[PDB]
RNA sequence: GGAUUGUUGAUUUUGUGGGUGGUGGUGCAUGUGAUGCCCGUUCUGGCGCGCGCUACACUGACGGAGCCAGCGAGAAACUCCGUCGUGCUGGGGAU
């Protein structure tokens, strides 16, 4: 089916049903988070062209990133559902670890699995920043909470490179984008009112029946008088 | 720092009226319109359609062209100055009939239906809208000067007169004042039909200009002057 | 806040006016503070609603249409709030099914060799069977 | 509460141009 | 800082909030000055108010007064041939000749 | 032809060629 | 010099009356009109709304009578709706009355030629692009497009080049008739403009830009 | 062992796919041209010349109150207090 449509029979209920999962599901288990991670990928490609904004993708990203750093006491506006999924400090974050999540592993489910789910979620974040949020006028507002989260990632894990590249990438986008006051109610001036004329195509300088009676009755009345005269 | 207007919703600029004299404006007097009716049904006399009858009237067929008057109103009314509510058209028929053209009217594009309106207008003395809310074409009492704004500049289009820039002319004129252009829809004739009322005559180009071309050229520069766009 | 007229560019504006406009664009900073707790000191009135502009790119069509109203003239005096309060994910899905107008299903001309990635053309890169 | 104010706003709700070269309608 | 008190739609009719209640309701078809006065008196809406200033319950009471006028004892007062002629006259004309 | 149709559908051209704005008639009301 | 399609070097104004509805119908062949021939077009199956060669006449009348034409710096092309291209000689003096305007187009379309004793109106082989100047800028009139000052537009353009305007003579229709040939779309005014008004406004700007006067 | 015809005999009927503009014109080149260019049948009906009066409201409309004449033998306009309000409106009263 054509994903790049404003309205579709199957995509729109699927996307609405699907956006519900990115927000409603607790995502309090590695299986649950990995399910959400793949859910992100499909919605990302559903908008591979339409490039529309899905607020749940912002919400899902914020909690999962914070879920793996559990709290640092600096993000009290983010609702966490599990505090026991914090990644350990001993994690290397330099080995080459597969970011592809098999769906068959979902049934099976530790640190390596937790880290891999983080990357696949993390890699999707760069694509969303690079494509979708970059165009949006509120990019700085949308990326501001995410930027703070990744600063914790770099500070906690210096060796971990993925947040730094995206933090550098995020910095590049903000520099070029000109954050100017929005201007939308500039309207094209409306013309003077407009009416067509009313008339008769062939102009005369029961209604017809009445006139015929009047015209000739006078003729009748006149001619009787002269005859009687 | 300036407070914004309460309502940014577009409002059509007021339909200017002869009773209103204060507003700065642009009056165009299509002097010497060849508009005459006659029963065959009353039909607007034309140079081509009715040659024999107008000979029977004794008037020259050369100057029996309501097409020129029709063309001037089309470009004048369809001009984007009219859409800005800053222009009216007066028509001084060669017979001596002065017609006020409401800026809101829509003369039909086809000349045949235009002729239907003129025999229609000349006989009832008026034209009403399809919705019956405003009088669009109304004949008005001579002299033309009374209907003009109290403070107004009068000029005629003269081939022999010095060539001027319409944009520079209107810029140097005052603001509260208005400008009157007496355009000769007359096909060929001496340019004195508005000498009594007008104070000076100006040329628009070195080359001869049709009435439709000259008035259109005048108004386009006017919008460059007042930035009507 | 929705629109600052000082930032509109006019075709008739003189070159000096153009230059002054660019300097104003460069030096602007959003003054709204999110951490101030007193609503009379947040300096929100000097800010603008860029966030509402994003919502007009919302994935849902009708939601995008509602956000587009800010780009349209404010002819409507008010909106009946009770018609917008109790909406849920279930209600939206039910409303989608109970649609007054029914449309034809469309198909994608683009072809993907594999729906999921391996462990030619892959639909979902990064996810594997 | 919704039903009460649902009654309120019924009385607040109020139910319910040629351009270019467009000609006037024929007849 | 918190103190809680232009148009309105009544009977599927737009009445300007600017106008007095009685004469704002006069615009309604079938509603006269005296009838609107009586309705305002029955609704216990003191007549001086503008249509805009009326609260919800007052508008509801006005609607109930009108929609059930007998229920509130409102007084009962408030609630071819031309062708034939032409043919006959033509016969008269012909006979006269 | 298909590419132009896809661009049209992205912009709100819905094929029963109506518009998305029409789908928003009474949706919020009920 | 009377400008011709052969000469490509000279800076010239090409105003293109695209999608012109000048159609000949025989019951004898006569130019179709929205009002004169309604039942006949219904039998032909075409809508009478887009059956107005009247709109095309005034555009030619204002273009040909503009001062720029008198200065020998403007040419007009007419792309008929069915796909017939017509070059309008600048020296032609088309009739002021529409009835005589119609009588010429039936002669032109059938004879493919109107000669005087150079050819005043000539049907020519499509596409328009080959006839246009080698170095040439192409634009149309789009109401939705940003509004631009014509005088500022022509001034900022180069000198050896030329500018083409594809003006849509239709009463109503989508502004995609000349999308294939053109490189950009420009609006002339915030308010909608008739084909006659818009080109008359446009040609006035060219006269001021070059000081044709 | 009768798909189908009007008795008939595989000529059709049904379902799915599916090429065709062609008893088509107009000119061009000694009829011809992979020519250029485009794109029916039978009936049934078919006034002119003139008067007088009322309106286009705020000097007005509506609700109360106050009141003043003279002709002639088979009252109004008006004044006082109120409502309304520049909206074809509480003017207009045809259908």
């Amino acid at each position: 089916f054509s994903t790049s449509d404003q309205y579709h029979l199957v995509i729109t209920p699927a996307l609405i049903l699907m956006s519900q999962f990115l927000e409603q599901i607790k995502f309090n288990s590695l299986k649950r988070i990995a399910f959400g991670a793949v859910l992100v990928r499909i919605v990302s490609q559903y908008q591979r062209i339409s490039k529309r904004y899905i607020p749940e993708v912002v919400y899902f990203f914020q909690k999962i990133l914070l879920t793996f750093i559990v709290k640092p006491l600096d993000f009290e506006n983010i609702r966490l559902d599990s505090y026991e999924l914090g990644l350990p400090l001993d994690v290397d974050f330099t080995k080459k670890r597969s970011t592809i999540i098999p769906l068959h592993t979902l049934s099976t489910m530790p640190v390596d699995q937790c880290v891999s789910v983080l990357l696949n979620v993390m890699e999707s974040l760069d694509a969303t920043i690079s494509t979708v949020w970059k165009s949006l006028p509120a990019f700085n507002e949308i990326i501001l909470p995410i930027q703070q989260l990744l600063s914790a990632y770099t500070s906690k894990y210096s060796d971990f490179e993925k947040p730094r590249n995206i933090l550098n990438k995020v910095e590049k986008l903000t520099k070029f984008t000109e954050h100017i006051p929005l201007a939308l109610q500039n309207h094209k001036p409306v013309s003077i009112p407009t009416h067509a004329p009313k008339y008769e195509e062939n102009f005369n300088p029961i209604n017809k029946m009445k006139a015929q009676l009047k015209k000739e009755r006078k003729f009748t009345m006149k001619e009787i008088r002269k005859d009687a005269k | 720092q300036k407070a914004l207007p309460a309502s940014l919703v577009p409002q059509a600029p007021p339909v200017l009226t002869s009773k209103d004299k204060i507003t700065k404006r642009m009056i165009v007097v299509l002097a010497m319109a060849s508009l005459e009716t006659h029963k065959i049904k009353y039909v607007l006399l034309n140079c081509d359609d009715h040659q024999g009858l107008l000979k029977k009237m004794g008037r020259d067929i050369s100057e029996a062209r309501p097409d020129i008057t029709h063309q001037c109103l089309l470009t004048l009314l369809d001009s984007p100055i009219n859409k800005a509510g800053k222009l009216q058209v007066y028509i001084q028929t060669s017979r001596g009939i002065l017609i006020e053209v409401n800026p809101t009217v829509r003369i039909p594009r086809t000349f045949k239906r235009f002729s239907g309106l003129m025999v229609q207008l000349l006989h009832k003395l008026s034209i009403r809208s399809v919705n019956s809310e405003e009088k669009l074409l109304k004949v008005i009492k001579n002299p033309i000067t009374d209907h003009l704004p109290t403070k107004c500049r009068k000029v005629t289009l003269s081939f022999d007169a010095p060539v001027i820039r319409v944009q520079d002319y209107i810029e140097k004129l005052d603001d509260d004042e208005s400008i009157c252009v007496f355009v000769g829809a007359m096909a060929r004739g001496k340019d004195n039909f508005a000498d009594e009322y007008v104070d000076e005559k100006v040329g628009l180009s070195n080359y001869p200009l049709s009435a439709s071309v000259a008035c259109s050229k005048f108004c386009h520069g006017a919008e460059d002057a007042w930035n009507i766009l | 806040m929705l629109h600052n007229p000082a930032f509109i560019s006019n075709p008739f504006q003189t070159p000096d006016q153009v230059a002054n406009l660019k300097t104003l664009k460069e030096n602007y900073v959003d003054p709204f503070d999110v951490h101030e707790s007193d609503p009379e000191l947040t300096h929100a009135l000097d800010s603008s609603l860029w966030e509402l502009a994003s919502l007009m790119e919302h994935y849902h069509p009708n939601v995008a249409t509602l956000a587009k109203i800010f780009a349209q003239p404010f002819k409507k005096l008010s909106y009946n709030m009770e018609d917008f309060l109790d909406w849920n994910y279930d209600s939206l899905l039910n409303a989608e099914s109970s649609r007054k107008l029914k449309t034809l299903p469309t198909l994608e001309f683009e072809a993907f060799t594999n729906v999921f990635d391996n462990e030619g053309n892959v639909y979902l890169p990064g996810v594997a069977w | 509460d919704k039903k009460a104010r649902r009654r309120t706003l019924r009385f607040y709700t109020s139910k319910i141009r040629f351009k270019g070269d467009d000609d006037i309608p024929y007849k | 800082s918190l103190v809680v008190q232009h148009i309105l739609r009544l009977l599927n009719t737009n009445v300007d909030g600017n106008i007095k209640i009685v004469y704002a309701l006069t615009t309604i078809k079938g509603v006269g000055r005296r009838y609107s006065n009586l309705v305002c008196k029955k609704a216990d809406v003191d007549l001086h108010k503008r249509a805009g200033e009326l609260t919800q319950e007052e508008l509801e009471r006005i609607v109930q007064i009108m929609q059930n006028p007998t229920h509130y004892k409102i007084p009962a007062w408030f609630l071819t041939l031309a062708n034939n002629v032409e043919s006959k006259l033509r016969d008269d004309l012909e006979r006269l000749k | 032809e298909l590419e132009q149709q896809r661009l049209d559908r992205m912009n709100g051209m819905i094929e029963l060629e109506r518009g998305v704005e029409d789908l928003d008639d009474g949706f919020w009301e009920n």
